[PDB]
């Protein structure tokens, strides 16, 4: 008989969680999967292995249906002909290849059935080498991550992350004259994602967090203890750290039935003489917050704060790549040297701190984008 | 043997009966004369190629079935109409057919004129009448009508091969020397051609919807209708909605239709040693016009004799009695811009700008400018833009431009690339659509320096020079300029000079013949009369406007007066 | 560095209504004839096929009058166009034998089954050798005579494995038609098949050259083929003429069945080959489908 | 037993029977029971048969489109599964519904023995348009398992391609015997004949396609900017190409907010034009089934703007509604509320209940929403009753919230900011398409705002060059572009509602009004109303504002004010059906007031001088006030109210005529 293969009857996606360093330490095991590598240290001898890369996510593609096997139907014989696909491009079948049509003189014609074929949710992500992983005087490098199945939308730009996946080769993309032999491009088929800073929206009241929260409550004076522990290096500034902790927590956003909204995010300014460690406090707040963006008054321009239109080649479409205020959405955006900003950036912050949106009407796009930053 | 279409034969018989039987009652006498037999008689004397058929003349025959049959299926029934006309000409005037000539049937005066956006796919291959503003025109080119082909193996030529749009080669090969059909060679020396022009039209300004941009259409003129369309005027094209292959629809969403070869009755063997020819069917809507009429660019030929033969007896009598008036100048001045109260000097300047002066060329070679340029400067809300709106809505070959929304390529001429190809085309700018007209520019002060340089080059030289890309050209820009500008700081500073109030450059200032400075002074009776005039206008719509001359007779007088050379 | 994408099918719907001229329906009717035929009270053909499989004889002997008894339509199709119907009957025999052989060695306690040979005999009207005309061409005829000579057994290739000279692309060719003479109906491909297949994602201008494949002989399979020369009997020959004869080709289990000099009636396809006397003239020959010995020498 | 279509769980017989029982047995009381509205159930409306009446009125009007609510399928008990089968399998289930609708059309006239002929019912093709299929999840939150599923998208239309003819029937003619035959399309593939069909002529490759004899269908691609209800962290809005077919072509114009329901598709895209090699990554789009252009939360579009579009919709039989239907009872309630003595204060108070006080500002916003009537000339001129408002004032005077409410309440407005907008981005621009790689024209903010209100926040921060574009929009309600690609005049009838701050970011009474506003006289003359909103510190005013603004936080979800739906339908009815005219008594008051302020402006720039545009603003405001009270004439009281509003917006009663200063403590009342 000709049966449907198991690949066409699977409803699940299988992923390999890497073994932790602690369990390897318990039982005298030395695992290369547990040790996080930078994108510079992942060489050609790591291909085919399950490895963990540590870095910051810079660009995430849109989720798209990548076909793995295409289903065709034949009216002549009634068979469903399935053609596997494992390349970036494919050619379709025209004449039926089932046994009944192959034996017969008259070949049937195949028509694609999108519902009967098998797709995967596909994303391409760029992971960048961290600042402490780059050697002296070098430019950080990037690595491609292929996210398939149910792991999609688990990676967002600006996230410090450990991505564990299979280091696999790809067909060569580039100039034909510059290739030497069987050159292959590399990508990391992601299997597991570990967040260094867990998102506030992903918080769940499990059994493990409950005992720790209760211990911190019963330790006594949670407000002062949390305030003093934001930057233990910085002496004094108790009220400053208290308002930074309130900045991190934030108030309650208000939605009124007529449609208008009142923001719940606090905005804090720190103005003072040099040598009072306000930049250190800004860096500390960026480290504490899961979505923290640190900017310079002249380092970030107008296009680097709001948005810019750019072409995505993997999805082959023009998309609006956001700036620092977009990157710090639902998070604290820290602007050091606020007095040195130009009038366009001042205007952008002037709209953001009250409206929590950016309205861009330029030659590229006429749009309004959500930027819910709490601004320090 | 070939199979014939019975409906096509009935349509041909009805058409050849219509051509020889239709007649109307004469207006002056009452005689019953056959207009289309007289049309063929007129074509015979002057060796014309086209015949103009009125649509209501075709519609009143029978109960209207023939007109509906021709209109719904014009592409199918067109060769039957052609051979019926050929038979009628053969029966009446056999001398036409010798020069075999190409006959063009032009239909006009359809009951309904459709927009560009009302064009739908159910009307493809049907008779239609659309309207639009011509923005680009193409060079007159030959189109392969009756090709001549030599077979490679025969080395013997065949003639009179019909070409239906895309290039075709016959597979009949009536010479029995070879046994192959696909291979042929084209000889353009003895092949037959037709005139071909592709003019691009755009939606009219009032026909554009609430938020959409105008959409263009490439309408194609053939035969005698070529070069009857001019860039910058509103035209009514009557023809057939045709369909053209399009390649740009490859990446568009939706299932694009394709054409696969049917293999069911083909015997095959598995001997060995599986490729098939399949093509995509992607298309766009175009128009093939047989009749072109140019309606007025307004809301409603230099010699005087050729203009006076155009007018009839009553209109020329009206012209003579209007000229005979001793107070004609005052009537002309008060008839210009009746919505504006006061400002008689500006109305005089606008009237003289419309009339203009003569163009003189000196023996040494320099040309003296006959165009009059007017600039209006003054306080806000002094009806400066009302004059320019009146001029663009009244004067023919006039364009209205905003200073800030304009561009250097938009004001004079632009070199544009189409479909990412190697070909570059010239699109006429605002100074070319207003050639021998008035270009109206509000907010001339808001125009930047580069566009001011680009416009005074065309003011001084009366030409536009193009050297961009691989295109070099010199285009005509003989255009009077009506500019409205605000002073620096908004208010007109009385203490400064004219040059101090205006930021525009000295070459701009030196070429304006008249500067009209309008000042806003608060006096009781002037403000009372102006307020009464404005509220009366708002109350009474058109009844508050009572000019001595209507717009049409004023335009007739302007056209009559422009022929004279003082 | 990815692998071949695979293509597979599975029956889902009924499809279009089957036709009698379709190859699958002809194979199904032939399988029904093999399984369901009864001579007097026994299923002779399935028992014959079973006993052939135990003795490792990959052939079936079918009387042609049994097809008259069962289904006349397939008989007329087989008589009119034997070259198109005999492979279908062989496919039916080997399809039955595949499921017979699997049920046997797992019950009476790898193996590859070749395509079975159709040997078919008949007792119908016997066309004389001088009555063969052009309307018998590419048709099954029954004709008798005496054999002059049987040639040596030549080795034809049934399954042959080939490899490209420099491209090193492996390919396998299976041949199921050995009845041709003086001409290669099936030969090695003129060009390498690695490019058109596009089996690898890399696809490493490269040309392997004209005729780049070589036959790897230790992984190829061969069968035997014999040439026979059949004359009309010398007793019935006009006086003043040399007797006429025909060339015949037999293969597989039809070889080495008859000695020269024996008198045989032979069922076979009257067919055509070109030898390089008339602008378009073809030498006729007989594709032997079965040999019947009238008398057996001692 | 029970027959099931392969790949689905849809049985044709069961679905037809269930949909037939739904059609002949549905009442809206079931919908109200589902929606937990028991005390909103009435007698004469819910108890009648809903869909039987709808098919009866479809037969009477001759239409062939049925708008089906899927929540109604959830309301009925037998079709509770069918709703899911509608969401999961729209292709089969919608065709089943169309067949059932045709059967019910036949049954309603054979059972009741009407005089309507059966042949017109038989030749007509009836199709259903399901809508309200569920929550508006974003398309970036969709998955490849959601292909061929009904989805809702609320969005803004940016542009649309011209009408594309897609092939449905192909016409083939023989070259030698002129034998013509037509073949239907099969799933996008046309089988061109290899040999001639006749027995007399059988020449191979003799059939040629005639592109003009064959029939086509309409197909349009619309670029929609999606505005989902929920936006994830750090997500930037994108655009979706969605395909409309047949009657729905040219039903959506650029710049309107629409609710598109349709099936979620995905097709492969060829890598090269010359090759047939397809890309593995599929391209997703939306095959549109039904479009909703009306919302109860906002106003309808202006009917004077889309008159030719409405006639074209009548010709094309698309049967999409641009304005909401007004019954007899709610029109009676409109006529009842128009007889209220406090109608002006009630309507102004009901604008922004969350915004405290600002009574005159709300009155001006209300008059701008109503607008003056549009007078077009028979000669060719045009007067547009668009009211323009500037809101200059102190920080935190709830003006940006007023812009937000106006942006939400208008049909097709666009909210924009100063220094974040450019001249090209406000008028029009040329972009590169991602599908065709062609240069297409796309609209700016002012063109997209036509027929609505363009809200500009932080108007002072805009550049002088960018503000110089606005002059023609404020004056003539057009934009006359002469660029390389565009040389035409585009209608932009958008009321400008701007917000601004003084030079020092706070009003300084020492400096005059003109220097505090800091706008050029050409730009400031074009604003019909200029509202100087001031922050005067008081005991009772601060107490009341604090109590109002703190009472919102009493509960999680927050006199008498009208509901937003009734306010929208009242304003829409008044705009559509009332066109007031000016009488001689109104003319006398208009002229007298204009001449009076021209004379008052003679005193010694530092002060706002009177302008002819102020007289036109008087006329427009009086006409809007007369339109509010459903009067077809403009009387003296409306003109007096317009003059009072103009004086009170600029605080002319507090301003000194000579010095131009404003005193806070003396004349101003908080
Ligand atoms: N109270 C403090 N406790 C600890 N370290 C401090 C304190 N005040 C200043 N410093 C140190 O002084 C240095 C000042 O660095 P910054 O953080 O850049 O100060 P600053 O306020 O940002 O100066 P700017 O950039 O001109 S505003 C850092 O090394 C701080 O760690
Ligand atoms: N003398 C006048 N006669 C008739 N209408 C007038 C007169 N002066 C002003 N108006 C009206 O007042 C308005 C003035 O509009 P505009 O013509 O745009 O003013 P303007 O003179 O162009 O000043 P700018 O440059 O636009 S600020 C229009 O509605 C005119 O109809
Ligand atoms: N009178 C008021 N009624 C209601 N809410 C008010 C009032 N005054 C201020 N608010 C609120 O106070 C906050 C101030 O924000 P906005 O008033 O919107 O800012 P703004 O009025 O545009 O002034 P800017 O932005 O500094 S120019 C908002 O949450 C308002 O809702
Ligand atoms: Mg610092
Ligand atoms: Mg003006
Ligand atoms: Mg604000
Ligand atoms: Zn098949
Ligand atoms: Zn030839
Ligand atoms: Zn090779
Ligand atoms: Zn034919």
């Amino acid at each position: 008989t000709e049966l449907f293969p198991p690949n066409l009857t699977r409803r699940y996606f299988l992923y390999f969680k890497p073994l932790s360093q602690n369990c390897a330490r318990r039982y005298r095991k030395k695992a290369i999967s547990s040790k996080p590598l930078s994108v510079r240290q992942i060489k050609g001898d790591f291909l085919g292995q399950l490895i963990t890369v540590r870095g910051i996510i810079t660009r995430v593609s849109d989720v798209k249906p990548a076909v793995e096997v295409i289903a065709y139907t034949c009216d002549q014989c009634g068979y469903e002909v399935f053609q596997e696909v494992n390349s970036r491009t494919f050619t379709p079948l025209s004449e039926c290849t089932s046994e009944e049509c192959s034996q017969n003189q008259t070949k049937g014609q195949l028509f694609m059935s999108t519902r009967a074929s098998k797709f995967s949710a596909f994303q391409e992500c760029k992971i960048q080498e961290l600042s402490q992983q780059v050697p002296v005087g070098h430019i950080p490098r990037s690595l491609n991550i292929h996210v398939n199945g149910t792991l999609v939308r688990s990676l967002s730009p600006g996230d410090i992350v450990d991505v564990t996946g299979i280091f696999l080769p790809a067909p060569y993309t580039g100039f034909k004259a510059l290739k030497a032999g069987l050159l292959t491009e590399t990508y990391l088929e992601a299997q597991f994602v570990r967040q260094h800073k867990k998102k506030f929206a992903s918080f769940s009241l499990t059994s493990d967090v409950e005992e720790r929260v209760m211990e911190l409550i019963t330790s006594g004076d949670v407000y002062n203890r949390l305030a003093k522990s934001i930057a233990p290096e910085i002496y004094g500034n108790l009220d400053v750290k208290k308002a930074l902790l309130l900045l991190l927590v934030g108030g309650v956003d208000k939605r009124v039935g007529d449609g208008m909204k009142i923001r719940g995010d606090i905005n804090v300014c720190l103005m003072g003489d040099p040598g009072v460690a306000k930049s250190q406090l800004l860096k500390a707040i960026c480290k504490i917050s899961p979505r923290g963006v640190y900017t310079t008054g002249k380092g970030s321009s107008g296009v680097g704060l709001t948005a810019a239109v750019m072409k995505d080649p993997v999805t082959d479409e023009m998309i609006l790549e956001g700036g620092a205020l977009v990157l710090a959405d639902n998070g604290i955006c820290c602007i050091d040297e606020f007095d040195k900003m130009d009038e366009s950036d001042r205007t952008a912050i002037h709209e953001v701190m009250e409206q929590q949106t950016i309205s861009i009407s330029k030659a590229g796009i006429n749009t309004t984008l959500n930027a819910r930053t709490s601004i320090l | 043997k070939k199979v014939d279409d019975v409906t096509g034969e009935k349509v041909r018989e009805a058409f050849e009966q219509f051509l020889e039987d239709f007649s109307v009652q004469s207006t002056d006498t009452g005689e019953v004369e056959k207009v289309y037999r007289a049309q063929i008689e007129f074509m015979k004397i002057y060796d014309l190629n086209t015949i103009y058929i009125d649509y209501q003349h075709l519609s009143m025959r029978e109960n209207g079935a023939l007109a509906m049959a021709i209109s719904e299926q014009y592409y199918r029934f067109l060769p039957f109409l052609q051979k019926g006309l050929r038979r009628v000409v053969r029966k009446y005037a056999p001398e036409l057919l010798n020069t075999e000539r190409v006959f063009q049937i032009s239909f006009f005066n359809l009951p309904t004129v459709h927009r560009i956006r009302d064009i739908r796919s159910e009307k493809i291959g049907s008779l239609l009448s659309i309207s639009g503003t011509v923005t680009r025109t193409s060079e007159v080119r030959p189109e392969l009508y009756k090709a001549s082909f030599t077979c490679d193996m025969c080395r013997a030529i065949v003639d009179n091969v019909e070409q239906s749009f895309k290039y075709t080669e016959p597979t009949f090969c009536p010479n029995p020397s070879c046994e192959n059909r696909a291979f042929w060679t084209l000889n353009v020396t003895r092949s037959r051609f037709l005139d071909w022009q592709k003019v691009r039209i755009q939606e009219n300004a009032n026909e554009i919807p609430t938020g959409s941009m105008p959409r263009t259409l490439d309408v194609i003129l053939r035969g005698d209708s070529v070069e009857r369309a001019k860039p910058g005027d509103r035209c009514k094209f009557t023809g057939v909605e045709i369909v053209v292959p399009d390649v740009t629809q490859l990446g568009l969403p939706g299932v694009k239709p394709s054409s696969t070869l049917d293999t069911r009755g083909i015997s095959k063997t598995t001997e060995g040693l599986r490729s098939l020819g399949v093509r995509d069917l992607t298309y766009k809507i175009s128009f093939l016009a047989c009749h072109v009429i140019s309606i007025g660019s307004n809301i409603g030929e230099r010699d005087q004799e050729v203009f006076l033969n155009s007018l009839s007896s009553d209109e020329i009598n009206e012209l003579k009695e209007m000229v005979k008036d001793e107070h004609i100048y005052d009537k002309l001045v008060r008839s210009i811009a009746p919505a504006v109260f006061g400002h008689e000097a500006v109305k005089k300047g606008i009237l003289l700008q419309m009339l203009g002066g003569v163009h003189k060329s000196t023996v040494e070679g320099i040309k003296l400018r006959g165009d009059i340029n007017i600039c209006v400067v003054g306080d806000p809300s002094t009806s400066k833009s009302q004059f320019l709106k009146y001029v663009v809505g009244f004067a023919p070959r006039s364009v209205y431009t905003s200073g800030k929304a304009s561009s250097a390529a938009g004001l004079t001429a632009a070199v544009v690339r189409d479909e990412e190809g190697g070909d570059y085309t010239i699109e006429a700018g605002a100074l070319m659509l207003a050639d021998n007209g008035i270009c109206c520019i509000d907010e001339f002060d808001k125009m930047d320096i580069s566009d001011q340089v680009a416009i005074h080059e065309a003011m001084e030289q009366q030409t536009i020079s193009i050297a961009k890309a691989g295109i070099h050209a010199t285009l005509n820009a003989r255009t009077s300029i009506l500019a409205a500008a605000n002073p620096v700081g908004g208010r007109y500073n009385r203490k400064l000079s004219l040059r101090g109030n205006l930021n525009m450059t000295a070459p701009i200032m030196s070429r304006f013949d008249l500067f009209f400075v309008i000042l806003d002074d608060c006096n009781e009776k002037i403000d009372t009369e102006l307020a009464s005039h404005i509220v009366d206008l708002h109350m009474k719509r058109d009844e508050a406007i009572e000019p001595p001359f209507s717009a049409e007779q004023l335009r007739r007088y302007i056209k009559y007066a422009r022929t004279f050379k003082p | 560095s990815f692998d071949r994408p695979e293509i597979y099918s599975a029956p889902v719907l009924q499809g279009e209504s089957p036709n009698d001229d379709d190859n699958t329906e002809i194979i199904k009717s032939f399988k029904n004839f093999i399984l369901e035929f009864r001579l007097d009270s026994q299923f002779i053909y399935r028992d014959q096929l079973r006993n052939n499989i135990l003795v490792k004889n990959y052939s079936l002997t079918v009387n042609m009058e049994h097809l008259i008894g069962y289904n006349e339509d397939i008989y007329k199709k087989l008589s009119d166009e034997p070259s198109d119907i005999i492979p279908l009957f062989e496919t039916a025999i080997t399809q039955v034998a595949k499921r017979i052989s699997i049920l046997s060695r797992a019950q009476s306690a790898l193996n590859s089954l070749p395509t079975f040979q159709l040997i078919l005999n008949s007792n119908a009207n016997q066309i004389p050798l001088r009555d063969l005309d052009s309307e018998h061409v590419s048709k099954i005829v029954r004709l008798s005579g005496i054999i002059i000579s049987t040639s040596v057994l030549s080795s034809r290739a049934t399954y042959l494995s080939i490899m490209c000279r420099n491209c090193r692309h492996t390919t396998s060719i299976t041949i199921n038609n050995f009845n041709s003479i003086t001409g290669n109906t099936v030969s090695l491909p003129r060009s390498c098949l690695s490019t058109i297949e596009s089996e690898s994602s890399m696809a490493n201008k490269k040309n392997c050259g004209p005729d780049p494949y070589i036959i790897i002989h230790e992984s190829s399979k061969f069968i035997d083929q014999q040439f026979l020369k059949l004359q009309e009997i010398p007793e019935l020959v006009p006086v003043g003429e040399m007797p006429r004869n025909l060339t015949m080709t037999c293969d597989r289990y039809l070889t080495n069945k008859v000695i020269p000099g024996t008198r045989v009636t032979i069922v076979g396809i009257y067919s055509i080959y070109n030898s390089k006397s008339g602008v378009a003239i073809r030498t006729p020959y007989i594709k032997i489908l079965g040999i019947q010995s009238d008398v057996e020498t001692s | 037993p029970l027959r099931i279509i392969w790949g689905t769980n849809v049985s044709i017989q069961e679905c037809t029977t269930n949909f037939r029982n739904f059609l002949m047995s549905f009442k809206y009381k079931f919908r109200k029971i589902l929606d937990e509205r028991e005390e909103f159930i009435n007698n004469t409306t819910d108890e009648e048969l809903y869909y039987i009446k709808q098919l009866n009125e479809m037969r009477e009007l001759g239409t062939s489109n049925l708008n089906l609510d899927a929540r109604n399928l959830l309301a009925y008990k037998q079709t509770e599964d069918l709703y899911h089968q509608l969401l999961n399998y729209p292709q089969e289930v919608i065709s089943i519904m169309d067949q059932t609708i045709k059967d019910c059309m036949v049954s309603l006239i054979v059972d009741n023995n009407l005089d309507y002929d059966l042949d017109e019912i038989e030749t007509k093709f009836y199709k259903v348009r399901p809508y309200n299929v569920g929550s508006c999840k974003g398309m970036r939150e969709l998955n490849p398992n959601d292909i061929d599923k009904l989805i809702n998208l609320k969005g803004l239309v940016l542009r649309s391609t011209p009408v594309i003819p897609d092939m449905k029937v192909a016409f083939f003619k023989c070259n030698v015997c002129d034998h013509t035959m037509a073949v239907e399309i099969d799933r996008g593939v046309i089988q061109e004949p290899a040999r001639c069909e006749r027995i007399d002529c059988n020449e191979p490759n003799s059939m040629s396609l005639i592109h003009n004899r064959c029939s086509f269908a309409d197909k349009q691609v619309i670029k929609l900017q999606e505005t989902p209800d929920f936006v994830p962290d750090g997500q930037t809005p994108h655009s979706i190409s969605l395909c409309v077919y047949d009657e729905l072509v040219d039903s959506c114009r650029a710049g309107d907010r629409i609710e598109v329901t349709g099936t979620f598709r995905s097709i492969p895209i060829r890598a090269n034009s010359r090759q047939r090699v397809l890309k593995s990554l599929y391209k997703t789009y939306v095959d549109v089934v039904h479009v909703k252009k009306v919302s109860d939360k906002r106003l309808d579009v202006d009917t004077s703007t889309i008159e030719q579009e409405l006639m074209q919709n009548k010709v094309d039989h698309n049967e999409v509604e641009e304005v909401r239907q007004i019954t007899d009872q709610d029109l009676a309630k409109i006529r009842e509320v128009a007889a209220r003595e406090d109608l002006y204060s009630l309507l102004a108070r009901s604008i922004a209940p969350s915004i405290y006080e600002l009574e005159d500002v709300k009155k001006g916003i209300l008059l701008q929403l109503f607008g003056g009537t549009n007078k077009t000339f028979t000669k060719g001129g045009r007067y547009r009753g668009d009211i323009n408002i500037l809101l200059c004032g102190d920080p935190s005077t709830s003006k940006s919230q007023i812009l937000q409410y106006v942006h939400k309440i208008t049909p097709r407005g666009v909210y924009t900011s100063g220094k974040g907008s450019s001249a090209v981005g406000l008028t029009a621009y040329i972009t590169r398409d991602v599908d065709t790689k062609q240069l297409v024209l796309e609209s700016g903010a002012l063109v997209l705002s036509d027929g609505g209100v363009c809200c500009i926040d932080e108007f002072d921060k805009m550049s002088d060059s960018t503000r110089s574009v606005l002059h023609e929009v404020m004056e003539q309600q057009t934009i006359s572009i002469a660029k390389a690609g565009i040389i035409t005049t585009l209608n932009a009838r958008s009321s400008i509602l701007a917000s601004a701050n003084p030079i020092g970011s706070r009003y300084n009474p020492n400096l005059p009004v003109t220097e505090n506003i800091d706008l050029p006289p050409p730009l400031l003359s074009r604003f019909d109303l200029v509202y100087l909103v001031l922050d005067k510190v008081d005991e009772k005013n601060d107490r009341e504002l604090a109590k109002h603004l703190t009472n919102l936080y009493l509960e999680d979800k927050p006199d008498d004010v009208l509901p937003v739906e009734f306010l929208t339908m009242y304003i829409s009815y008044a705009k559509e059906h009332i066109h007031p005219i000016i009488t001689e008594a109104a003319k006398t008051e208009l002229v007298r007031a204009y001449v009076g302020m021209r004379k008052m402006g003679d005193d010694s720039e530092k002060r706002i001088t009177a302008t002819t545009r102020q007289l036109e603003s008087m006329i427009r405001l009086a006409e809007a006030h007369a339109k509010m009270k459903l009067k077809n004439v403009v009387e003296l009281e409306d003109v007096q109210e317009a003059v009072r509003l103009i004086r009170s917006a600029i605080k002319d009663y507090a301003t000194d005529p000579k010095t131009g200063k404003i005193d806070m403590n003396l004349v101003q009342t908080g």
